[PDB]
């Protein structure tokens, strides 16, 4: 299938500059254009160029006043924007999407998942993760996991859960600010447990701004 | 006008039929340009819903349909979905501003949606969190239609507000919502009260879950 992978989150100081990739597959990446669009957050969708990926010709909005740069290595079937100078108003989450041809004009038929930009002065944390359990471990009575993930910065997490190899459903919830301006969230696992064992299941925790990830597959005897 | 104009947001119940207007200007629509339209579910990216004023790609379902007459388009939804939540933009290409433009997006809301109640999972401090001389409460709510709630905390039988961080409750992949609440305490408070309680109100009822330091002694 078509399909478009970006790097992962990026964080930046005000005056840095970010280079965040996209990887084609599926089809012949020479024979049709990039277009990268960002989205900051809660706003519209706004054209940042387009690249021929074959010749590497490129087109830009005036509104980066110089300050894009769109690249393309063939042998690696991937497309780079380069954007510095940043700026707060430059925190949203860049896309890139595939150029189609139809009859009558070009249209964005395939986008890669995004990578968030964040702008920011203040230092990035991984975050802590507190294994946490609803329940005891005397009563036919549901047992629920989750995992408790606090400390970290900037945003976001994301959450996996695991018996064994096999993912398992989950509960995903906000995001929220702490007074001391780190980030907090939890993740349940969905299903409650009859006859809890250790080690069954984990929670898998990522948090790309810091490179990081964090596994807890034990949950001790409670106070 | 060198932009795309669609209205902040639309609204209908399931099974109603809306419309997303866009107009444009001499400099897109007028210079012959076609409109396009992308659907943005919460937390995922853009995909292509409408292309060249009225195709639609394979896969997309036909109760979304386009048109355009001069410079004026419109996105047309019948048998409204919950799963149709989400923002659309339009786009187009302009000559004046030599690029591509996208309209500012319009948040479809399907209202009166089934009623559903929540359920409530409050959790206790962990080990970990108390050997780090922390104690942090969770309640967490999932399940419940319309996505309004209330949260209060007491500690045994007194109202608690110091320390509660409550977030706003976002829609989950079966089109109910999800919130939580966090009280943060001392282990001294946790450790010296009776209980702890989390009470979410909710559409005319009030559920609430309770834990205590001894517990699961
Ligand atoms: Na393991
Ligand atoms: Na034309």
């Amino acid at each position: 299938q078509v399909q478009l992978v970006q790097s992962g989150a990026e964080v930046r100081n005000p005056g840095a500059s970010v280079k965040v990739s996209c990887k084609a597959s599926g089809y012949t990446f020479t024979s049709y254009a990039i277009h990268w669009v960002r989205q900051a957050p809660g706003h519209r969708l706004e054209w940042v160029g387009r690249i021929n990926t074959d010749n590497g010709n490129t087109k830009y909005s005036q509104k980066f006043h110089g300050r894009v740069a769109l690249s393309r290595d063939t042998s690696a079937s991937t497309t780079y924007m380069d954007l510095s100078s940043l700026n707060s108003e430059d925190t949203a989450v860049y896309y890139c999407a595939r150029a189609f041809y139809y009859s009558s004009g070009v249209m964005f038929d395939s986008w890669g998942q995004g990578a968030l930009v964040t702008v920011s002065s203040a230092p990035t944390k991984a975050p802590d993760v507190f294994p946490i359990i609803s329940g005891c471990r005397k009563d036919n009575s549901p047992v629920v996991l989750a995992c408790l993930i606090t400390g970290y910065h900037p945003t976001s997490v994301t959450v996996t859960w695991y018996m064994g190899t096999q993912s398992q459903p989950q509960r995903t919830f906000p995001e929220i600010q702490r007074r001391d301006s780190y980030y907090m969230t939890s993740s349940q696992l969905s299903t409650p447990l009859q006859q809890w064992r250790q080690g069954e299941y984990k929670c898998v925790v990522q948090h790309t701004a810091s490179k990081s990830k964090k596994e807890i597959f034990r949950w001790p005897e409670s106070p | 006008q060198s932009a795309l104009t669609q209205p902040p947001s639309v609204s209908g119940a399931p099974g109603q039929r809306v419309s997303i207007s866009c107009t444009g200007g001499s400099s897109n629509f007028g210079a012959g340009y076609d409109v396009h339209w992308y659907q943005q579910l919460p937390a995922t990216a853009p995909k292509l819903l409408i292309y060249g004023n009225n195709n639609r790609p394979s896969g997309v379902p036909d109760r979304f349909s386009g048109s355009k007459s001069g410079t004026s388009a419109s996105l047309a939804i019948t048998g409204l979905q919950a799963e149709d939540e989400g923002d659309y933009f339009c786009q187009s290409f302009d000559t004046s501003l030599s690029g591509w433009i996208f309209g500012g997006g319009t948040k479809l809301t399907v209202l009166g949606q089934p009623k559903a109640a929540p359920s409530v999972t409050l959790f206790p401090p962990s080990s970990e969190e108390l050997q780090a001389n922390k104690a942090t409460l969770v309640c967490l709510i999932s399940d419940f239609y319309p996505g309004a709630v209330t949260v209060a905390w007491k500690a045994d039988s007194s109202p608690v507000k110091a320390g509660v961080e409550t977030t706003t409750p976002s829609k989950q992949s079966n089109n109910k919502y999800a919130a939580s609440s966090y009280l943060s305490l001392t282990p001294e408070q946790w450790k010296s009260h009776r209980s702890y309680s989390c009470q979410v109100t909710h559409e005319g009822s009030t559920v609430e879950k309770t834990v205590a330091p001894t517990e699961c002694s």
